């Protein structure tokens, strides 16, 4: 298993041509807010290929 | 029901909000496997399957 590329598959909005997201933080899945701890409806946007 | 007489229920003819089930955190499994749940509440469907 060869994880060490990994893909942002949750983002809060598009991006802009020639824009490159390296921030680590945490995504908001919904309504409950997550303050930096995973949790329930808290999930990494960052996920390794299989 | 059952698993192997699983009932069938049909939704069509009316709208579906579905932020009050999104944010219903009872349910310890939401996965989508074919659309986006933060898109749930713009696309259109001809009915839903349950």
């Amino acid at each position: 298993g060869n994880y060490n590329y990994l893909y942002r598959l949750f983002r809060k909005s598009n991006l802009k041509p020639f824009e490159r997201d390296i921030s680590t933080e945490i995504y908001q899945a919904g309504s409950t807010p997550c303050n930096g701890v995973k949790g329930f409806n808290c999930y990494f946007p960052l996920q390794s290929y299989g | 029901a059952s698993v192997y007489a699983w009932n069938r229920k049909r939704i069509s003819n009316c709208v579906a909000d579905y932020s009050v089930l999104y944010n219903s955190a009872s349910f310890s499994t939401f996965k989508c496997y074919g659309v986006s749940p933060t898109k749930l509440n713009d696309l259109c469907f001809t009915n839903v399957y349950a």
